[PDB]
RNA sequence: GGUGAAAUUCUUGGAUUUAUUGAAGACUAACUACUGCGAAAGCAUUUGCCAAGGACGUUUUCAUUAAUCAAGAACGAAAGUUAGGGGAUCGAAGAUGAUCAGAUACCGUCGUAGUCUUAACCAUAAACUAUGCCGACUAGGGAUCGGGUGGUGUUUUUUUAAUGACCCACUCGGCACCUUACGAGAAAUCAAAGUCUUUGGGUUCUGGGGGGAGUAUGGUCGCAAGGCUGAAACUUAAAGGAAUU
């Protein structure tokens, strides 16, 4: 699944989680996949797809909440978006996704 | 005491099976047991037919009948139809005939 | 070759139906039924009473211009006996019998995936 | 420390009114109170004023709903039957 | 008389002998 | 002292195309009387006639086609596509203990977007060596065998217009397409797809109506 | 105030002069705070929306709708309630809905109609439990409470009045051609008694 | 129309019928069987999603972790109760038409609750195989469901395979039937109800003549109806089972 690689990338590389944190990984051309929950408001879906593609960064749309999201990456906070700093053994960078 | 291994009809390993409403007296009755017989009969009679294929286009053509199940409740199908009654070693034969 | 028409013998118990219409439906002739040729409320489906309304059935049925008809013959049905009634058998020769011609006659009985809980509850009619 | 065996909230209307009543008011009260699911901001807090008007404590925005509750089921239908209709003039 | 209607018969005698005797509780 | 019988009209029914005959038979309805009249109230109604009379063979017995009628002209109303049944009994006759059914049907538009539900029987068979003698499936076989029944006949329907459909089926094509498919998987004797009703048509567009007449 | 549903104030662009200019709904359950609302024939089908019944699919389920076109919102405003289309005459462009009370009337396909129901539902199923919340209820809308019963008053003030046990004394099912003084009771009551069966008008 | 036969009823309101079409709720017909599955209740339209399971295969793993169980607990047909929805059908109640000496019924008409569903209770059925669970042993037969192994078996042709279904032998584990009976029983019957006066594998539960009576009383659970627990005084020579005539 899309859970099941994340879940992955958790265990085997490296991430960010949280909005600052994700520009600052945006900015210095860091990230190689961000990850926007459903409910996350439009008006910062849309600074992350603008700052995304400045970066020449791909962007997941998950199909759920934050509260959700947050159990993905395996915590027991929510959390509205996550970068992809380096992808372990997992392959969701090169993958459908 | 009892007087039917099968204390009424074919039920073992199952515990409840849905009724089926007698055709004649509309008594509800399970479908294991409840006495059925297949009503296979020409829509035509031992007379009709003759009368049929001489006033008719298409020679002879079909000659189709109607099909249907039938299902009794055995004070029903005692009343009228096949059982009648079976002596003590009689009644263990299943034999259709 | 001849001019046809539906049949469409509904034969119930206590009475039965013989009726012709187009062969489309919307246009109805010539009904007079079995209730309508003895007067015994006990006779209102004996075949000797739709035979004599299947007499006056086919004889406006050639006065108004049907020499051909398919029959399409019908119990009750829904949550009944789902069998054929006995004056049936009778209107369908003492109509055929009737120098009219006979093709391709069915059985339109309506017949459901069961449901809707027959009348006279689970001990049956008891009598 | 188990303080009452059935009245819960519904203690501070004491032996008035008769059982019956207090039971179905118990009811709408603890629904009437509670702390609801932000489907905007995702935290717990959607809390009610003004019976229909249900609004959550920061993102601070405000759902009409249900008078003691938030989403009452018509209205939940109401919505599927809206989608259903919706996407029958999209294709 | 049925085991059943037997069985109504002092259900009924038990809920008027539990009626009669509330009347001094 | 009425007898409405010196008082309605007549009519003659015209079958559509792909059929070998298409004079039916008659009809009647009324005077064509101003406000009211024996044109706009009727005539769109349908005929059931067995294709074996539309077609001539009676390897055609069962299968009952509906004709609704659309257009009318000059004691002329040609009819077009409406539904199709099963007789009562050949159904009957089909459904035989000692062996499992099996039914599958999908909703289904095609570019003449005539949108439909098509129906399919089909029963299985007996090895001709085979000694137990009720011979069903899996319940697997089943639930695949409805999966290639609903690969295959998907793709008939929204393949142009059923009046190709029409001529698709009249033919039996798709009776042996899924037989030949589901040979892999369980005998299945009795294939035929049995019905379809028809349930959202487009608008009139009296051209391509009469594409079918001539 | 003395209002079962939430209202909601949705300010809109003046087309014609540059200004802000605030309407005021019925907020429909489901509306919140900042959704944008859209209000024209040619709008989209979602819950807050104002359409003209003819754009509706039969099924639709609207709220606050005008009798005659334009009169901005007639049916269906009490907290809960809504109407239900169940048809469209598209000659003579009428639209046959079932309002509340089960009755089913016919108006034009232009009245308007909000996408939805009414917010506050279920308020009647939470008793009273006591005169005082009664009391601050009519305290907002008008002076109608507590009722005296006619049947506790003396003849000058009730049809019912006076006797030396209360009782009513005459049928209480009262006519139509009654007269002012005359109309309490059942008026024109065309049955009465315990309501056995099921309601629910065919 | 309905019935043994009738009648209460429905019919200028075009009934009943026919035709085209629409809406509502319920059900899953034929296929359905001495067929499957689940602890039992119970489970039968398609498709997607969600977790679950036995049997089997096994030169995997752990290594006594188990058997059966007062207390306690999960589930628990139908009906019935609380609050919403639903309310097609059939239909306790009630009202009728008949029948009857009577007829508070059987039969016919209407039809309230109900019947379906959500949230909650209730915990009882001839809830039946009237037959506790685990283990061992004791005797023949042919069908069948699932799994497996064996194949110069049949059938599908394409070019032969592979497949799939089919056939034959065997082996586990199912639901059942047949025939015998060493054996068992008061018998009817019974591969367990056998391996008991030649009386002992482990273990749980219940009964001790018939009424009184599942009543009285207390305790307890329940909104209620009622569930569980449950006496006695007195009375009585039978009550009962299976088979024969
Ligand atoms: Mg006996
Ligand atoms: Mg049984
Ligand atoms: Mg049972
Ligand atoms: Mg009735
Ligand atoms: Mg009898
Ligand atoms: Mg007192
Ligand atoms: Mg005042
Ligand atoms: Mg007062
Ligand atoms: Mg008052
Ligand atoms: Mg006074
Ligand atoms: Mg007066
Ligand atoms: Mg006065
Ligand atoms: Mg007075
Ligand atoms: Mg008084
Ligand atoms: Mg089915
Ligand atoms: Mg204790
Ligand atoms: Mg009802
Ligand atoms: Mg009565
Ligand atoms: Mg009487
Ligand atoms: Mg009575
Ligand atoms: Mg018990
Ligand atoms: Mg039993
Ligand atoms: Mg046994
Ligand atoms: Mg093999
Ligand atoms: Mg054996
Ligand atoms: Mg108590
Ligand atoms: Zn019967
Ligand atoms: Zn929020």
């Amino acid at each position: 699944s899309i859970n099941q690689k994340l879940a992955l990338v958790i265990k085997s590389g490296k991430y960010t989680l949280g909005y600052k944190s994700t520009v600052k990984s945006l900015r210095q051309g860091k990230s190689k996949l961000i990850i926007i929950a459903a409910n996350t408001p439009v008006l910062r879906k849309s600074e992350l797809e603008y700052y995304a593609m400045l970066s020449k960064t791909k962007v997941y749309y998950f199909q759920g909440g934050n509260n959700e999201l947050g159990t993905a990456v395996g915590k027991l906070f929510r959390v509205g978006v996550v970068s992809i700093l380096e992808a372990g053994d997992s392959d969701i960078l090169t993958t459908l996704a | 005491p009892k007087k039917r291994a099968s204390n009424g009809r074919n039920k073992k390993g199952r515990g409840h099976v849905k009724p089926v409403r007698c055709v004649n007296c509309s008594k509800s009755i399970p479908k294991d047991k409840a006495i059925k017989r297949m009503a296979i009969r020409n829509i035509v009679e031992a007379a009709a037919v003759r009368d049929l294929s001489e006033a008719s286009v298409y020679p002879e053509y079909a000659l189709p009948k109607t099909y249907n199940k039938l299902h009794y409740c055995v004070s029903c199908a005692i009343h009228a139809r096949i059982v009648r009654v079976r002596s003590r070693e009689d009644r263990k034969n299943r034999a259709p005939p | 070759s001849q001019v046809f028409g539906v049949a469409r013998i509904y034969a119930s118990f206590n009475d039965t139906f013989v009726h012709v219409t187009d062969l489309s439906g919307k246009e109805t002739i010539a009904r007079v039924t079995g209730g309508m040729k003895v007067k015994a409320d006990r006779d209102e489906s004996s075949p000797y009473a739709a035979m004599l309304a299947a007499q006056d059935v086919a004889a406006k049925c050639k006065e108004v211009g049907i020499t051909a008809v398919h029959v399409k013959i019908r119990a009750t049905g829904g949550t009944r006996t789902k069998t054929p009634g006995p004056g049936g058998q009778a209107a369908l020769r003492a109509l055929a019998r009737s120098g009219l011609r006979i093709g391709r006659i069915e059985d339109v009985t309506p017949v459901p995936s069961d449901s809707t809980r027959k009348k006279g509850g689970r001990r049956g009619r008891r009598l | 420390a188990k303080r009452t065996k059935k009245v819960g909230i519904t203690g501070k209307y004491g032996v008035r009114y008769g059982s019956s009543l207090r039971r179905q008011v118990k009811k709408l009260e603890i629904q009437q109170h509670a702390r609801y699911d932000c489907s905007f901001c995702g935290k717990k807090t959607v809390k009610r004023g003004a019976a229909g008007i249900w609004t959550c404590s920061c993102c601070k925005k405000t759902v009409a709903g249900g008078a003691y509750t938030v989403s009452t089921a018509a209205a939940a239908t109401v919505r599927s039957t809206i989608r259903r209709l919706r996407e029958m003039v999209e294709a | 008389m049925r085991a059943k209607w037997r069985k109504k018969r002092t259900r009924r005698l038990k809920r008027k002998r539990r009626k009669v005797r509330a009347r001094s509780k | 002292v009425v007898d409405p019988f010196t008082r309605k009209e007549w009519f003659d029914i015209k079958a559509p195309s792909t059929f070998e005959n298409r004079n039916v038979g008659k009809t009647l309805v009324n005077k064509s009387t101003g406000l009211k009249s024996a044109s706009d109230a009727l005539k769109g109604r349908v005929v059931e006639v067995c294709l074996a009379d539309l077609q001539g063979s009676e390897d055609h017995s069962f299968r009952k086609i509906k004709l609704r009628v659309d257009e009318v002209q000059g004691k002329n109303l040609l009819t077009n596509f409406h539904g199709m049944d099963f007789t009562t009994d050949k159904l009957r006759s089909m459904v035989r203990k000692w062996q499992t059914l099996i039914e599958a049907n999908v909703t289904v538009k095609t570019s003449d977007d005539y949108v439909l539900r098509i129906f399919a029987i089909a029963f299985t068979r007996k090895q001709a060596n085979q000694v137990k003698r009720h011979s069903y499936a899996q319940s697997s076989h089943i639930r695949a065998i409805r999966k290639v029944i609903s690969e295959i006949l998907t793709k008939e329907v929204q393949g142009s217009t059923l009046a190709q459909l029409t001529s698709k089926l009249i033919p039996e094509v798709i009776n042996k397409e899924i037989e030949n498919a589901t040979k892999d998987i369980f005998p299945l004797q009795n294939i035929h797809v049995r019905k379809v009703k028809l349930l959202k048509q487009p608008k009139f567009d009296v051209g391509a109506l009469m594409a079918l007449h001539g | 105030s003395g209002r079962g549903a939430p209202l909601a104030k949705v300010v809109f662009r003046d087309p014609y002069k540059y200004r802000l200019r605030e309407e005021i709904f019925i907020a429909n359950e489901g509306v919140h705070t900042g959704q944008f609302i859209y209000a024209g024939k040619k709008a989209s089908l979602n819950v807050g929306n104002v359409l003209p019944l003819g754009s509706v699919p039969e099924g639709t389920i609207v709220s606050n709708v005008e009798e005659k076109p334009g009169d901005r919102g007639a049916l269906a405003r009490a907290s809960g309630n809504y109407v239900i289309i169940i048809g469209h005459n598209p000659d003579e462009n009428k639209t046959r809905v079932r309002l509340p009370s089960g009755a089913k009337k016919v108006i034009s396909s232009d009245a308007r109609g909000v996408i939805g129901v009414i917010a506050g539902g279920g308020r009647v199923d939470k008793p009273l439990l006591k005169a005082g919340r009664a009391f601050h209820k009519y305290r907002l809308k008008r002076n109608s409470w507590p009722k005296t019963r006619g049947v506790a008053m003396n003849p000058v003030d009730h049809p019912h009045g006076g006797g030396n046990h209360q009782h009513i004394g005459k049928a209480s099912t009262i006519s139509r051609g009654a007269v002012s003084g005359q109309k309490a009771g059942l008026i024109a009551a065309r049955r009465t008694g315990l309501l056995r069966g099921s309601q629910k008008t065919q």
